[PDB]
């Protein structure tokens, strides 16, 4: 399982940091983690991605205001999300870049999604 | 017999065999070696010439040049009868594929310098749904026995023929179509019992399938079938974007354990006109149909395009630490890992043509048109 926390409800200026936790099998069958944003209405849209190595990477939309980090003591990856604007709002999904691949492409891991709304 | 060089990554060596560099006025030959028949061939416009390995026959087969392959002789495993005085002369058969006619001669003894009006009459033909008004033509072929023969044609289709029923009796009938695109290898499998063996097919659009096929009544069976162009491409984009557009697949080969393969592609980086080459491990899981890239590595010796539209890169994997020959128009790149890389090459002179290629369980054989057979063998 993947499992992500830290969702809430902020307002416009603030702060909040999601976790994604993996267990050892998956961190097994993936390349990194990274978090996928959905706006209502909307389709998912990737916009921060860590390496196992650590090589971070942000979304054109995220990247001076967000950061991407690992803890290497339990593996789990952090997105910091400061600087939040209203248009932040959205459901946020921890993912795992599958290293496998099937007849449907490749297998990724996904978690369950947690709401971040940002008033102003 | 003569020895080029020998050091402790490889020898390179000449095969005494009875090819001759002078079968044929025509610059242009078709050929290759089969090591385990023990026979190799060539042809040109009007004849194929079979030879011995070990130190000739020719079949007049008359125009585009035909495609040939060797058969094993006709053996009875496990008799209680004392074997025959002849039935140790027959040296093997041979397959003709002109146009979209299929001839199986079943021994070839018979049939030398026999102008064709005579020799077909020795012979088992099969029509094959080959569009040769559309420039169809058959492009590989595979001897899979016991199982039977497979051919791909340059458009995409897939023909596996059989070459004896359930009873060794010779015959020649289109078993099943295994089906811009075209197969770029067919490797053959484990024997899998009385009649049955896998045979690998990757394709140019990175279609990889393992079939089980059958001369034994049975109908044949895809374990696996997948696409790997993506991951590939995704194992590569990052450090090599020029990889968009460029990928290509040329060759695959099995490993060891039955359950990965190996991928030769290229990717080329038109800013310095330089093309690189790219080893692929793949693992595959029969029971979800699926795959993962164990390993990617690049050739750093070896950075030339390919532009001869005939020749086609074939790999070779000696059956720790694994090796991973090579051959290019014009030379061997050895790769060897533990089972860190490192990378040798043999580099040959521009004036010999590689014509075709065999292999044993140990070493690589080039068929060279001017020098004949080169053997290439990888100290392990």
């Amino acid at each position: 399982q993947l499992v992500e926390s830290g969702g809430g409800s902020v307002q416009a200026g603030g702060s909040l940091t999601l976790s994604c936790t993996a267990s050892e099998s998956i961190s097994k069958r993936i390349h990194g983690i990274g978090w996928f944003r959905q706006r209502r209405g909307e389709q998912r849209e990737e916009i921060a991605y860590i390496t196992t190595g650590g090589r971070p990477n942000l979304g054109d939309s995220v990247k001076d205001r967000f950061t991407i980090s690992r803890d290497k003591s339990n593996g789990t990856v952090y997105l910091q999300m400061n600087s939040l604007k209203p248009e932040d709002t959205a459901v946020y999904y921890c993912h795992g870049r599958g290293r496998w691949w099937g007849t449907e492409g490749r297998l990724d891991y996904w978690g369950q999604g947690t709401q971040v709304t940002v008033s102003s | 017999s003569k020895v080029f060089t020998e050091n402790n990554r490889y020898i390179v060596k000449t095969l005494q065999t009875d090819y001759s560099s002078g079968f044929s006025n025509d610059d242009e030959l078709n050929g290759y070696i089969d090591m385990q028949i023990g026979y190799g061939l060539v042809n040109d416009h009007k004849k194929v010439y079979i030879w011995n390995i070990h130190s000739y026959i020719t079949v007049p087969f008359r125009a585009v040049a035909p495609r040939c392959i060797l058969t094993f002789p006709a053996t009875m495993d496990e008799s209680p009868l004392a074997l025959n005085p002849n039935d140790q002369d027959e040296t093997g058969g041979l397959i003709i594929i002109k146009g979209s006619k299929a001839i199986y001669y079943e021994d070839i003894n018979s049939i030398n310098n026999l102008n064709f009006k005579l020799s077909e009459k020795f012979s088992h033909e099969l029509e094959l749904p080959i569009n040769s008004s559309g420039g169809e033509k058959c492009d590989l072929m595979l001897n899979c026995e016991p199982a039977g023969i497979v051919l791909s044609t340059n458009m995409g289709r897939i023909f596996f023929i059989t070459i004896r029923n359930s009873m060794g009796k010779p015959q020649l009938k289109l078993g099943k179509l295994l089906n811009n695109s075209s197969v770029v290898s067919l490797r053959n499998g484990p024997i899998l019992g009385k009649g049955t063996r896998l045979v690998y097919i990757t394709t140019n659009k990175g279609i990889f399938q393992t079939w089980q096929l059958s001369a034994t009544n049975s109908h044949p069976t895809k374990l696996i079938d997948v696409n790997i162009y993506e991951a590939i491409l995704e194992s590569l984009q990052d450090l090599y974007p020029f990889a968009h557009g460029t990928l290509k697949i040329w060759d695959s080969h099995p490993l060891q354990d039955e359950s990965s393969q190996l991928f030769l592609s290229s990717i080329y980086d038109s800013s310095c006109n330089e093309t690189y080459y790219i080893l692929s491990t793949i693992i595959f899981d029969s029971s979800s149909n699926s795959f993962t890239i164990f390993s990617t590595y690049r050739l750093n010796t070896f950075m030339e395009s390919i532009t001869d539209t005939k020749f086609k890169p074939k790999i070779f994997i000696p059956q720790e630490v694994t090796s991973i020959l090579v051959m290019f128009p014009n030379a061997v790149v050895i790769t060897q890992v533990n089972s860190r890389k490192w990378e040798d090459i043999v580099s040959l002179r521009n004036d010999i043509d590689i014509i075709g290629s065999g292999y044993d369980s140990k070493s690589l054989y080039v068929l060279t048109k001017q020098m004949g057979v080169l053997q290439f063998f990888v100290k392990e």
